[PDB]
RNA sequence: UUGACCUCAAAUCAGGUAGGAGUACCCGCUGAACUUAAGCAUAUCAAUAAGCGGAGGAAAAGAAACCAACCGGGAUUGCCUUAGUAACGGCGAGUGAAGCGGCAAAAGCUCAAAUUUGAAAUCUGGUACCUUCGGUGCCCGAGUUGUAAUUUGGAGAGGGCA
RNA sequence: UCUUUGUAAAGUGCCUUCGAAGAGUCGAGUUGUUUGGGAAUGCAGCUCUAAGUGGGUGGUAAAUUCCAUCUAAAGCUAAAU
RNA sequence: UGACAUUGUGAAGAGACAUAGAGGGCUACCUUUAUAGUUUCU
């Protein structure tokens, strides 16, 4: 991570002595907690599913994973969304075939 | 610790027990009036979380506003304009449902002070929402200094200036780049930057 | 219209600026407000230095890289490390920036000595004393002045060893351009066995 | 049921919070105990009261502290407690819908609680609510599945069942 | 034969509050055309005038879902500058910011989301007393569908040392 | 000035666990308006509509071996103007 | 006029995705069978 100490190339900048500051606590935001996620699967198991994901999940199960990337991709917004949101699908069923 | 079951199960907007509760609620606040008085909070949760307390001076009020666009108010077709301007029917309001919402309710009581508003409803016809306010006169809102600054005439009719949140979202009061036309204001931006600064020893 | 050989003016004079126009008639009224502003919150402060103390920090871009300047308030670690609470600096005076970090050692010792010189330098009166004022001075920043860290000696001894520093530079800059080329063919060449 | 419900609001009437006036009556006490032999502040016994309100029930339930919970049925934004039956079954605290949040706001001295919850009990009645628990569990913890797959609704009104008898009578009148 | 809750009412009920004025400046909505383009329709004028709603001594903004790409700065607002520039534009007429840099001024923060559960610890009002911008007895009410203390991301949360 | 409501509120050289953080909202499309913002700067209507090392941004539209930087959809705040 | 939303609950026929059997001397648009990703109107 160190520079080069020269002004162009790939790590350009000047040689100095880091110093990886502590952590704050804002960069925390993404971690799930275990209150949240306790919350959120009760909710979920007292509330159930949508129509467009009960959709997805039976594409998957028939049609196929790309087709149901498209139909999530056209329901949410873009293709990262589409990606988890049938990943999801995905856990979906295989919790459902476990048990 | 509800409040977080509440939120969570209200973000879950396309399930069957909220699909069922939007259908009946939908229906009894399209039987209430325009704009009517609310007991209490339908979302407790939100109400909390924009600012509103279970206490003497604190008041909901539920109200609908009509969905669509602007339509421009004058035919008689006459505006000898340019036919930039004679567009009619695919114009925007530049201020929110939620803005028009809160507006109403805070004419209908104005002796309160219109503190937050939320989404609850809505149908194709209408857009429902709930409105927070405070009494600035209620001595359990003018001591107990939590919330004694809109008692200040600073804030009043905050959603008549656009000083709510949905008011400064409409305003595009944020921070960045994609703001720079509307940080400070608009108009004060303008102003800022099409005045001629001239001094007594000219730069 | 257009003649002779002139240059091409944008003059932007086609609204109604005469509306908006600032002559600044107030340059010496406000000055002396300014003055007076300054001059009787120093009386109304009396004993304090009219200013918090600031912090060294480097302005940010290539072009002022060079530059070392004055910050906003010193960093959570810097107050640390001089020893004192964030509370307790922003009460005696010293200003506390806490979304600023320190990445750097050196930007990390210099103002860690600031705060060690503002802390010998400066006298806290107790709550329940005789006030002992000491002549009050109006400027931190004009007694804990910001100096430019010295880089280099003045005369050193010629290091030469035969690269010419523009061979370095041609083939630093051929390496960034084309690493993301040289990833594709290592790539490649292990893919295809 | 109204006999269930009537021996659970017993035990819990008997568990009923202290009033205003006792409130008073034991914090002159302990004042006069500090004052005197400088007592730390717990020469009063430790209460046995039923716990009330939605959060701290909510909270106990999660902390697996409650013995027994009753959830009303007449809070006018289901949503505060419709999660609750679901909660109890993961947690394991036996839960009962009863009927009437005037009920329970009488329990706990109010106008209206939507939820009660024991979390400790005496020995004198620890058999009782062992009793009592099993009934409900029967109800309510062990039927919890068929009651969230069972739906509801869908029931006409008088002239529309009168309708479809008759269409039906005439169909199979053959 | 009775007592509650929920919601919705009534009263010349107890006490309050809102409207109107002014509007130089301020916060928004709405919104032209004359004009320029040597015509003219996009553009320009102009996100202006007129119209409408709403404040204060200032208003607004304000302690980053920022700027950056650096050895990194660090709420907001103004001035100098960036700069008539990057960009937009029948790429025509025209229009056109922002980061950095110097300075003026500088100031920080708090709610929701946590069980006080060995004690709604909170608060309006009525009636008494007094040192009355209020403070104390008591009573009713609000409030557990959540009022206090506690924490606000910089952090912060059942304990123990020199 | 009458005096402290004599168990009144605040930090590390060692952490037993954690760390709740705003939803018809981000975001996507489309329409109109607006911006210097240009495969779309902000705003608004309609349709769809989320997630937790997630979400936004990184000024050219589209999987990424890695980055960097903040923490939205709640709120108050003098001075320089 | 169409699509989407408002918008929630049940009924016969028309297109592919026959893995196969009715036709005319290295072979034409071609009526028709299991209808367990699908269709809107009469």
């Amino acid at each position: 991570t160190v520079k080069t100490g020269i002004a162009i190339g790939l790590n350009k900048g000047k040689k100095v002595t880091s110093m990886t500051p502590a952590p704050k606590i804002s960069y925390k935001k993404g971690a799930a907690s275990n209150r949240t996620k306790f919350v959120r699967s009760l909710v979920r198991e007292i509330a159930g599913l949508s129509p467009y994901e009960r959709r997805l999940i039976d594409l998957i199960r028939n049609s196929g994973e790309k087709r149901a990337r498209k139909v999530a991709k056209k329901r949410l917004g873009s293709f990262t969304r589409a990606k988890a949101k049938v990943e999801e699908m995905n856990n979906i069923i295989a919790a459902s075939r476990r048990h | 610790g509800a409040y977080k079951y509440l939120e969570e199960l209200q973000r879950k907007k396309q399930s069957d027990v909220l699909r069922f509760l939007q259908r009946v609620r939908v229906w009894e606040y399209r039987q209430k009036n325009v704009i009517h008085r609310a007991a209490r909070p339908t979302r407790p949760d939100k109400a909390r979380r924009l600012g509103y307390k279970a206490k003497q001076g604190f008041v909901i009020y539920r109200v609908r506003v009509r969905r669509g666009n602007r339509k421009r108010p004058v035919p008689k077709g006459a505006t000898y304009g340019k036919p930039t301007n004679q567009g009619v029917n695919e114009l925007k309001y530049q201020r929110s449902l939620r803005a028009t919402a809160e507006e109403r309710v805070g004419r209908r009581a104005a002796n309160l002070r219109v503190l937050n508003s939320y989404w609850v409803n809505q149908d194709s016809t209408y857009k429902y929402f709930e409105v927070i306010l405070v009494d600035p006169q209620h001595k359990a809102i003018r001591r107990d200094a939590r919330y004694n600054w809109i008692c200040d005439p600073v804030h009043k009719h905050r959603e008549a200036r656009g000083l709510t949140a949905t008011g400064k979202k409409s305003r595009g009061i944020n921070k960045g780049h994609k703001f720079n036309n509307t940080k400070a204001g608009r108009r004060k931006t303008w102003k800022r930057q099409n005045t001629l600064s001239l001094w007594r020893y000219r730069k | 219209a257009i003649s002779k050989n002139l240059p091409i003016l944008k003059n932007h004079f086609r609204k109604h600026w005469q509306e908006r126009v600032k002559v600044h008639f107030d340059q010496a009224g406000k000055k002396v407000s300014r003055r007076n502003a300054r001059a009787t919150r120093a009386a109304k402060i009396a004993p304090r230095p009219l200013d918090l103390l600031r912090p060294v920090v480097r302005a940010p871009t290539v072009k002022y890289n060079r530059k070392v300047r004055a910050g906003r308030g010193f960093t959570l670690a810097e107050v640390k490390a001089a020893g004192l609470t964030a509370a307790y600096a922003r009460t005696i005076g010293i200003a506390v920036d806490h979304r600023r970090q320190n990445r750097n050692q050196e930007i990390f010792d210099a103002n860690v000595q600031r705060l060690k010189e503002y802390q010998s330098k400066i006298i806290v009166f107790p709550r329940n004393g005789k006030a002992p004022e000491a002549e009050q001075v109006l400027s931190a920043a004009a007694t804990f002045p910001i100096a430019q860290p010295a880089t280099d000696v003045e005369a050193r001894a010629v290091q030469d060893n035969g690269e010419s520093a523009f061979r370095t530079l041609r083939l630093a800059r051929s390496e960034k351009k084309f690493r993301g080329i040289r990833e594709k063919r290592a790539r490649e060449k292990a893919e295809a066995e | 049921d109204r006999n269930t419900a009537a021996e659970t609001f017993k035990l819990f009437n008997k568990y009923r919070p202290e009033t205003a006036a006792e409130k008073k009556e034991r914090l002159t006490k302990e004042a006069a105990a500090v004052a005197e032999g400088k007592s730390k502040q717990d020469a009063s016994p430790k209460p046995y009261a039923v716990k009330y309100g939605l959060n701290h029930v909510v909270a106990l339930i999660e902390n697996k502290k409650a013995k027994l919970v009753l959830i009303a049925n007449d809070v006018d934004p289901i949503e505060l407690v419709v999660f609750l039956p679901a909660l109890c079954k993961k947690m394991g605290v036996p839960y009962a819908i009863v009927k009437g949040k005037a009920r329970l706001g009488t329990l706990v001295n109010q106008k209206t609680s939507a939820v009660a919850a024991l979390t400790e009990v005496r020995a004198e009645d620890e058999a009782a609510l062992a009793k009592l628990v099993s009934t409900i569990d029967a109800n309510f913890a062990d039927k919890y599945d068929e009651v969230k797959k069972h739906w509801g609704g869908g029931i006409l009104g008088n002239k529309a069942q009168a309708k479809m008898d008759k269409r039906a009578k005439n169909s199979d009148s053959a």
